[PDB]
């Protein structure tokens, strides 16, 4: 902990089905949303998830 | 464990003074410290906070920008360092123990005895 | 995060019990700690974390509650231990204490 | 319910990267939009409540914060993208604009 | 969408204008419309506000009881009827789109292009 904030840690708070035990994912890429083709934009509900 | 404090006594509004807390016993890093002032006729309210090294200094209302706590555990010791003071903070102060940083650390709390500043 | 101790100063007997109550503005858990100041000494803590009191204090002095209402009781003291009582949380920084509750007789 | 744009006039080259914040009195989520006003036009907008930007806006804008601070965001505009920005919020009545910051060189 | 207003000029210091705002492309009911002035050489700042129909028109400072703003849907416009005026609130006018009714409104704004008005 500090103040400021302390920012080394992240997590995931975004995927697409339920993760299997004990595997993991490091596929940091675009997250998107619905039937609008995103796909590596932002903004227009795009992420980084 | 033990504490002393020291650097109590008579100032002028808009000197400075060195508020020592010096420590033993237990080790003195892996703990965090913190002071707490009283006025005589009050109840107790706290100061400043220091966590285990300078890296992250919490304050108190109306006392940020006067003091500047800092610990050396390479020295063992703890500061406040009153600086450019008001006549309306003249207290006693105390200097005390949070406690634990790891998982073994075992946090017991312990305080000082006191140290008294008085204005003009 | 703000405690208090809404019970004002009370006229108890050297003997009876005392049941004195500590609130706090959000979850605190086993996090508090009390403390009995004299009329002019230092603030001698009382009961580490809701459940255990440190050394050279008594059985009679007890210190139970949860949730965000906490409570320490003496049974039957003495002929003395009247003083100012304080409650302190070391959840987050940093630890308020609260205002405080006397007694009298 | 005021807002406020702290950083006064700046003097970013045609290049670099330029960072513009935005306050707030109390708590606005998601409602702010931006205006670009150039000397003596009609103020246009940018951005649709603090995340996507509007049809004809490229993508050199961003838009981002959240909590009580927020952020417009030049990657690296052109050679004339030099004006006034506005934050607006649409949380309640009515939409108050703030202060207002220029960019010169 | 598309806005388009109209009832600037020149006025004396007592007179009345009519502040006119017509609106098409979107469907002018079941949307919150709203004026906002700017004296040139300042920034931006809001007028008189009215909720898709005349039940609730909030005001602003200095303008409460000489601006009567109202739409009607029947004939899908927007007015202030500027009256009695002052000679300080020469400006520009703008009428804005808030937004926004039903769930189903898809909220979307645009603002109009301007209209001057100046006194003697
Ligand atoms: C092996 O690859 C898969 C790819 O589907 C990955 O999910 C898994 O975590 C990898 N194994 C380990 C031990 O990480």
């Amino acid at each position: 902990s500090k103040v400021g904030g302390n920012y080394n840690y992240r997590y995931r708070l975004f995927r697409k089905s339920n993760l299997k035990p004990f595997e993991r994912d490091i596929s940091t890429e675009i997250y998107q949303a619905g039937s609008k083709p995103c796909n590596g934009v932002e903004g227009f509900n795009c992420y980084f998830p | 464990v033990q504490l002393v404090e020291s650097g109590g006594g008579v100032v002028q509004p808009g000197t400075s003074l060195r508020l020592s807390c010096a420590a033993s016993g237990f080790s003195f890093s892996h703990y965090v410290m913190y002071w707490v002032r009283q006025a005589p006729g009050k109840g107790l309210d706290w100061v400043a906070i220091i966590s285990f090294d300078g890296s992250s200094q919490y304050y108190a209302d109306s006392v940020k920008g006067r003091f500047t706590i800092s610990r050396d555990n390479s020295k063992d010791t703890l500061y406040l360092q009153m600086h450019s003071l008001r006549p309306e903070d003249t207290a006693v102060y105390y200097c005390a123990i949070h406690g634990g940083t790891y998982y073994y650390d075992k946090n017991i709390l312990a305080w000082g005895q006191g140290t008294l500043v008085t204005v003009s | 995060i703000r405690m208090t101790q809404s019970p004002p100063t009370l006229s108890l007997s050297p003997g009876e019990r005392a049941t004195l109550s500590c609130r706090a503005s959000q979850s605190v858990t086993n996090y508090l700690v009390w403390y009995q100041q004299k009329p002019g000494q230092a603030p001698r803590l009382l009961i580490y974390d809701t459940f255990n009191r440190a050394t050279g204090i008594p059985a009679r002095f007890s210190g139970s509650g949860s949730g965000t209402d906490f409570t320490l009781t003496i049974s039957s003291l003495e002929p003395e231990d009247f003083a100012v009582y304080y409650c302190q949380q070391r959840s987050n920084w940093p630890p308020t204490f609260g205002q405080g509750t006397k007694v009298d007789i």
